[PDB]
């Protein structure tokens, strides 16, 4: 499903 | 607010209160480039935490004190601050958000 990686962009992340 | 929009957007908020949260407004490339930056120890003692040379601009999302489910509400503020983030794989990428400075 989800990676680490990706959970960590979508939680974090707002370019 | 901000902070009350992308925590439900992000699917933060969406089955709960989330008490914190931070978002960084820089591009992915530059958030993954922290990983090869300055080392340093994490929270927890591990090794595998950097610290980004620059400060970043970022927003703390904190819950207030009347925040209940389904209600969630939070207080927003913005500010540069230098960010630490756990790395590991092959890239060797950002997992974990470990603090701002």
């Amino acid at each position: 499903k989800e990676t680490a990686a990706a959970k960590l962009e979508r939680q974090h992340l707002d370019s | 607010n901000y902070c009350n929009q992308m925590m439900k957007s992000r699917n933060l908020t969406k089955d709960r209160c989330k008490p914190v949260n931070t978002f960084v407004h820089e591009s992915l490339a530059d958030v993954q480039a922290v990983c090869s930056q300055k080392n340093v120890a994490c929270k927890n003692g591990q090794t595998n935490c950097y610290q980004s040379y620059s400060t970043m601009s970022i927003t703390d999302c904190r819950e207030t004190g009347s925040s209940k489910y389904p209600n969630c509400a939070y207080k927003t503020t913005q500010a540069n601050k230098h960010i630490i983030v756990a790395c590991e794989g092959n890239p060797y990428v950002p997992v974990h958000f470990d603090a701002s400075v």
